[PDB]
RNA sequence: AAAUCUACGGAUCUACGAAGGAACGCCAAAAGCGAAGGCAGCUCUCUGGGUCUCUACCGACGCUGGUGUGCGAAAGCAUGGGGAGCGAACGGGAUUAGAUACCCUGGUAGUCCAUGCCGUAAACGAUGAGUGUUCGCCCUUGGUCUAUUCUGAUCUGGGGCUCAGCUA
């Protein structure tokens, strides 16, 4: 990914850049890169722990969501 | 049963409450996230 | 059954050189008991990468379609295809009701 | 709003040479065998799903398979005893329930006969 | 006869627990009929109904939250006309409530009936 | 405790057998019973009219329509689409093709909303 | 009700002070439908009539202790419909009495 | 005679797609007319 | 957001239809997901085949780090045009 | 924390080119398929099974199954190839009181392909196969019918929560 800088200024070149880093997926990509090498006998773990870990975060975001939008729309 | 079925013969007896259609238009993919939210529940609702 | 042959010529291979290898296929096909239904060219089209051979890396191709009602056996004898000296890539697929254009 | 082939006269040599069947594929040539194979078979005009038409369809899969199937194909080799067991199934009770019928597939499709 | 009658047995007790009011029994046989009509006398069950019978049968059944438990025998059970009672004091659970329904040459009758008669036959099954 | 039957019947048995002491409330049980109802199969049927699939359009049909209800009104008045539905059922009803039954009160809908926009008109006149 | 002879204490302006009741009440007419108090538990431990208006969700647990079921939703007008049979029936009796 | 009137409106669909074949025929490539349209879809060259 | 639906997919999806193929690729040149479109799963799996037999085809990038975008109808040389620059500003 | 190792015979780094082997990122997963073991780049050939619809055929032809037969991760064995990366055994450098280990550096058999042998696993849902019945709610794979522009219904497998019921 190359972002081209005006009028010299770099943050804005470099804020660019990220945000696009982070929009394309390549920043999950090169974050999930792995220094050793994992089983599928581990690999099934992992998902599995993940898995838990986001059903936990979506009720979380589901009552706190739902206990914003009581409030906030004249109730 | 006799009097509810001939009643259902009227005018438009099956409407809606206040309640439960405003529930309908509470409710009307996914959500926005914890960290997202809570900023938001950060900055404002605190009056 | 109902093929489309779709074949990727080097850029700088001329008129007389398209028509010799494709007349070359059709007559193979009607050797082989064969329909030719449609020919038809893309002209020049842009590759996504540098297609690498052994004269160099090329950018640009022609792009050639040749639809045929052939031989289940078409695929083994058109193997000669992966050591030409014009041609980029080469694909038989089956036919889709698909629009292209 | 008229297409380009409405005006050119048509071919009938190529339309000939489309269908000959070295142009079609072997489930087709399958299918169009097996659908010549239960007309022979049929006891009503409609019948399809008798027990000696099964045997001759069924038969006739068997000695396709046993030697279209390759060696290290194991997966489908499953499959062809699975039908060979179904052919024994549909034998042992055409020999009980209609004689004439058992006779006539044992003797037109070359089978032995087992009690056991 | 033995697994169809113990399925639909089966099927109306599941019912009765659930407090439903009425069931549906497909397939059905003569013998459950009889069966049927033997509960119908001791007031097991209020009404039953049988739909084409010689073609593709159905029974409908009417219940009322009185039977606690039907069985059919699923093995051959001979029984003469004077082990009946003998029989009947160590077949139903509580010794005193319920009936044995037995297959006779005079019919499909329970056990206090067949004492009665003097015969003797294959058990078929009990509620109780 | 461990002994069965509801209330009342419970109730019963134990002050039958001198276990407890009559309470207050048992006579008054014993004249006015709880309410009792028959079986029911479990089944609830889904309650539908005759006039559904006209009522359906109508809101395609006069697009979206009268709202007789956001207007407060009363459980009794109709709706637009039921009094639309009500005369296709009885139009309908005397033969008369289904369109043509449909185009005939498309006409007076509109005439309607016609005469009512000069009632409206004539209330401003007289404003 | 299951304890209502426990001590209390002042504190404070609080939620205000109040103990039992020094008799036990005959019967309990509720106007629960969040289900927030354990009155019908409470009530069904110690063996007293319960008048109540059902839900159509209702739980089976709460629903087989409640004596006397009124099937219905709990509007305003109801309600007032409710409290005014039940009144109106209380002071007609209490009137035959002389009272 | 239902299986017979099913067994005709399937030979009805599979005999109008031959027509359809047929009348589309006009438009394949003989051996004599190979080269020619060839060049001719060359110098046709459609869009991509 | 850009609408597409199942049905138009499932009518356009094709290796020769690169144009249309290159909604569903991203500037990293990966594949985007099933959730941020709405297709069914069918549309996908029809979506990514034809993507990766266009890819070994040589008419889509496997992948553009290092390179230019990828846009359709332009060249992915790398020529000195790509990285012309200002001076006047000094 | 270091050392062995490797590099002035020019290494690491940077651009282009060549060779060779293995595995197929994104899609992508409480998805899908298979009797189980298992199966992931793409195109073609051949083949096994499955689901839906029918005012289509046939007419109980079904279920389970000792003795038997077949399939069966990985490691291992025999013959012939291949060998990038990883890596039992083994060499060296450290750590320690000792260190036949954990850590570092090299690295053979093996992992890969063709043809055969063995027949075992925490081969696990620690839950044999099959049949009938039992209140619901929310998702989802593949279909079909109806739609009234957004939805309902009915099959098919996969998941989450639960009335009863069962459970030390
Ligand atoms: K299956
Ligand atoms: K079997
Ligand atoms: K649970
Ligand atoms: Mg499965
Ligand atoms: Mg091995
Ligand atoms: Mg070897
Ligand atoms: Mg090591
Ligand atoms: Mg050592
Ligand atoms: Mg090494
Ligand atoms: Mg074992
Ligand atoms: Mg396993
Ligand atoms: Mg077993
Ligand atoms: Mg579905
Ligand atoms: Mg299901
Ligand atoms: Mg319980």
């Amino acid at each position: 990914i190359r972002v081209k800088v005006f009028s010299g200024d770099l943050d804005k070149a470099l804020t660019i850049l990220q945000r696009k880093m982070q929009s394309s997926g390549m920043e999950r990509l090169i974050k999930a890169q792995q220094t050793h090498h994992i089983k599928n006998s581990e690999k099934k773990v992992l998902a599995r722990k993940n898995l838990e870990r986001k059903i936990k975060s979506i009720d979380f975001a589901r009552k706190l969501q739902s206990i914003l939008i009581k409030k906030v729309r004249g109730l | 049963m006799h009097y509810m079925g001939l009643f259902s013969k009227a005018g438009n007896i099956f409407r809606q409450p206040r309640a439960m259609q405003a529930s309908n238009a509470m409710l009307q993919s996914k959500i926005f996230v914890g960290g997202l939210s809570p900023s938001t529940d950060v900055e404002l609702l605190k009056e | 059954p109902l093929y489309d042959c779709m074949l990727l010529f080097k850029p700088i291979i001329r008129k007389e050189g398209l028509i010799d290898l494709v007349a070359r296929i059709g007559k193979h096909v009607y050797s082989k008991n064969g329909v030719l239904t449609e020919v038809k060219s893309f002209g020049k089209v842009e590759l996504g990468y540098g297609i690498k051979k052994l004269d160099g890396r090329h950018y640009q191709g022609q792009l050639m379609q040749i639809t045929m009602m052939a031989t289940p056996n078409i695929n083994k004898e058109l193997h000669y295809l992966n050591k030409d000296d014009k041609l980029l890539r080469w694909l038989l697929v089956k036919h889709r009701d698909i629009k292209i254009g | 709003g008229t297409p380009k082939y409405l005006l050119e006269p048509p071919k009938d040599e190529l339309v000939q040479t489309y269908f000959h069947p070295d142009n079609m594929s072997s489930a087709e040539k399958m299918k169009i065998e097996l659908a010549k194979v239960r007309e022979e078979f049929k006891m009503s005009e409609s019948d399809c799903g008798s027990a000696r038409v099964q045997v001759a369809q069924l038969t006739t899969k068997i000695k396709h398979l046993s030697s279209v199937l390759h060696k290290k194909d194991k997966h489908s080799k499953k499959g062809l005893i699975a039908m060979v067991h179904r052919r024994k199934k549909l034998l042992k009770y055409m020999r009980r329930t209609d004689w004439d019928s058992y006779c006539l597939s044992l003797s037109k499709l070359g089978l032995r006969d087992n009690p056991d | 006869g033995r697994r169809i009658l113990n399925d639909a047995l089966r099927t109306i007790v599941n019912a009765e627990r659930r407090g439903k009011a009425s069931v549906e029994l497909k397939p059905i046989s003569t013998v459950m009929s009889s069966f049927l009509r033997i509960m119908k006398e001791k007031g097991y069950i209020k009404n039953f109904q049988v739909h084409d019978p010689h073609r593709v049968g159905r029974i409908t059944v009417d219940l009322q939250g009185r039977v606690n438990d039907c069985k059919a025998l699923t093995y051959r059970q001979d029984v003469k006309a004077k082990e009946i009672e003998e029989y009947t004091e160590r077949t139903l659970p509580t010794r005193q409530w319920g009936y044995v329904v037995v297959t006779t040459p005079d019919g499909i009758l329970d056990h206090e009936e067949a004492i009665k008669r003097n015969v003797g036959g294959q058990v078929l099954g009990f509620f109780y | 405790s461990w002994m069965k039957g509801d209330l009342l019947s419970k109730t019963r048995r134990l002050v039958g057998g001198l276990a407890t002491r009559e309470p207050v409330w048992l006579k008054a049980m014993e004249a006015s019973p709880p309410p009792v109802f028959p079986r029911s199969n479990g089944n609830l049927k889904k309650i539908v009219l005759p006039e559904d699939p006209y009522v359906r359009r109508f809101a395609r049909k006069h697009p979206e329509a009268k709202l007789v209800e956001p207007n407060k009104v009363s459980a009794f008045i109709p709706d637009p689409a039921r009094v639309y539905g009500c005369r296709v059922l009885e139009l309908t009803k005397n033969g008369i093709s289904e369109d043509d039954a449909m185009s005939v009160a498309n006409m007076e809908y509109l005439a309607e909303r016609k005469e009512k926009k000069k009632a409206y008109k004539r209330l401003k006149e007289l404003a | 009700l299951t304890n209502s002879y426990s001590p209390k204490k002042f504190r404070s302006r609080h939620k205000k002070l109040c103990f039992g009741p020094t008799t036990m009440p005959d019967c309990v007419v509720v106007f629960d439908a969040e289900r927030k108090s354990s009155v019908v538990l409470e009530a069904a431990k110690l063996q007293i009539p319960v008048v109540a208006i059902v839900d159509p969700n209702v739980p089976l647990e709460f629903f087989e202790k409640i004596t006397y079921p009124v099937p219905a939703r709990d509007s305003v007008k109801f309600v007032y419909l409710f409290c005014n049979v039940i009144t109106k029936c209380f002071v007609a009796e209490q009137m035959k009495m002389g009272i | 005679e239902f299986w017979r009137m099913t067994g005709l409106k399937r030979e009805e669909k599979k005999k109008a797609r031959k027509k359809l074949l047929h009348e589309q025929s006009s438009l394949w490539i003989e051996p004599k007319e190979l080269e020619k349209k060839i060049t001719e879809a060359l110098v046709d060259s459609t869009t991509l | 957001k850009a609408e597409i639906t199942t049905e138009e997919v499932l009518k356009k999806a094709d290796f020769r239809n690169v144009r249309f193929l290159a909604q569903f690729i991203t500037e990293a040149g990966i594949l985007v997901k099933r959730k941020q479109t709405g297709i069914s799963a069918k549309a996908q799996r029809k979506i990514a085949r034809e993507i990766k037999t266009a890819r070994a085809f040589g008419l889509m990038p496997f992948t553009t780090m290092g390179t230019k975008a990828f846009t359709f109808g332009k060249t992915m040389e790398n020529r000195d045009q790509d990285f012309e620059y200002e001076v006047i500003d000094d």
